[PDB]
């Protein structure tokens, strides 16, 4: 069968930057090769194929490139939209093969993030659990710190958190962490608060609500 | 114009037979090459396999040609994958594409948007919609948050979608979260104007397929 090599892994780039993808076949595939982008949640989309034609639509900042083994895929002014994963594929043998996969990341100045509380709903509380909710909006570059405080005590394990992928338009993050307590817990306390820490910010941040008040 | 939609369980039992369907519009099936791809959790994309209609001619990845099978059905223009004696490592997301062929060169031109299929014993089960309700707490200077929490379904995956697809500037919907419980829980927000919240109508809506169930919840302030 034909192997497909493709690297590097990931890359991180700024807006307007020229990037290059290779793919290297284990044996020479005659320009038998086309080139995929998907978007994160989405179904992959051609880009280009037999090693250079554009498929309809394509934005011409996407161009192909190579003969024998050695393939590109190469964007030449990387765009927020750009943010995905491409692939590579040869059809020039069955069993038809991809390549590994690159991840393309945007690289863009520091934002710091919004921070929103949520108490639990009414409706939940009915039964007998309470979940609160932290948001972290349109932050930059991906590390943050979110801490959960109850009456002031940290809390530990208790808590998890999901992190967006890249936006398509401003290249930012958003979280969003989940503290789950019983409802009996929960209505043994009074302050209820989230801690959050981040490059963009010259302190922490803490928005925090009381139960009932 | 060509679209793929596929169809098939969200859900499967070890040892026995995924079957899924790929209905092609806007192109005969009687031309050109259909196959399956599949992307496992955090994987990249594999080739599974192809038929030609007109022959009826299959060609297989040969690390799953044992169990994989795939067929066509000319008087509906569908094509199907069945893959038996599945396992956990058989989890993924399947995609159905037509290969399209112009001498030499072949590639796939379109796909479908995939299914998520989980091989597992455990039950289906449909979520609860929480409202995140807007307030002073969620308020920031002009701009409102508020979204809807999806808890305690399973398998993947929901969707959500704000005022039926009317709204999607400013919408967030975050990655599931796999529980303690076993059961998966995500959340969505959108932030708005501050002074549209008594004028303008928040709802979302949301799916869970392998449950059939359906929720709209509406979102006020608090
Ligand atoms: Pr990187």
């Amino acid at each position: 069968d034909i192997q497909m090599t493709q690297s590097p892994s990931s890359l991180s780039a700024s807006v307007g930057d020229s990037v290059t993808v290779t793919c290297r076949a284990s044996q020479g595939i005659d320009k038998e090769l086309s080139w995929y982008q998907q978007k994160p949640g989405k179904a992959p989309t051609l880009l280009i194929y037999a090693a250079s034609s554009l498929q309809t639509g394509v934005s011409s900042r996407f161009s192909g490139s190579g003969s024998g083994t050695d393939y590109t895929l190469t964007i030449s002014s990387l765009q927020p939209e750009d943010v995905a994963t491409y692939y590579c594929l040869q059809d020039y043998a069955t069993p038809y093969s991809f390549g590994q996969g690159t991840k393309v990341e945007i690289k863009r100045t520091v934002a710091a993030p919004s921070v929103f509380i949520f108490p639990p709903s009414d409706e939940q509380l009915k039964s007998g659990t309470a979940s609160v909710v932290c948001l972290l909006n349109n932050f930059y570059p991906r590390e943050a710190k979110v801490q959960w405080k109850v009456d002031n005590a940290l809390q530990s394990g208790n808590s998890q958190e999901s992190v967006t992928e890249q936006d398509s338009k401003d290249s930012t993050y958003s979280l969003s962490s989940t503290l789950t307590l019983s409802k009996a817990d929960y209505e043994k306390h009074k302050v209820y608060a989230c801690e959050v820490t981040h490059q963009g910010l010259s302190s922490p941040v803490t928005k925090s609500f009381n139960r009932g008040e | 114009q060509v679209q793929l939609q596929e169809s098939g369980p969200g859900l499967v039992k070890p040892s026995e037979t995924l079957s899924l369907t790929c209905a092609v519009s806007g192109a005969s099936i009687s031309s050109n090459y259909w196959s399956w791809i599949r992307q496992p959790p955090g994987k990249g994309l594999e080739w599974i396999g192809r038929i030609y209609d007109p022959t009826d001619s299959t060609d297989y990845n040969p690390s799953l040609e044992s169990r994989a099978t795939i067929s066509k059905d000319t008087s509906k223009n569908h094509f199907s994958l069945t893959l038996s004696s599945v396992t956990a490592a058989d989890t993924a997301v399947y995609f159905c594409a037509r290969g399209l062929w112009s001498g030499y060169f072949f590639w796939f031109d379109v796909w479908g948007p995939g299914v998520l299929v989980t091989v597992s014993s455990a039950s289906t089960k449909g979520p609860s919609v929480f409202p995140l309700a807007p307030s002073s707490k969620s308020t920031s200077g002009g701009t409102a948050a508020l979204g809807c929490l999806v808890k305690d379904y399973f398998p993947e995956p929901v969707t959500v979608s704000w005022n039926s697809g009317a709204l999607t500037s400013g919408v967030h919907t975050f990655p599931a979260v796999l529980q303690s419980s076993g059961l998966y829980s995500l959340s969505s927000v959108v932030t708005v104007p501050s002074s549209s919240l008594g004028t303008q109508t928040y709802i979302c809506n949301v799916n869970h397929k392998p449950s059939n169930t359906k929720v709209d919840k509406r979102v006020e302030p608090k």
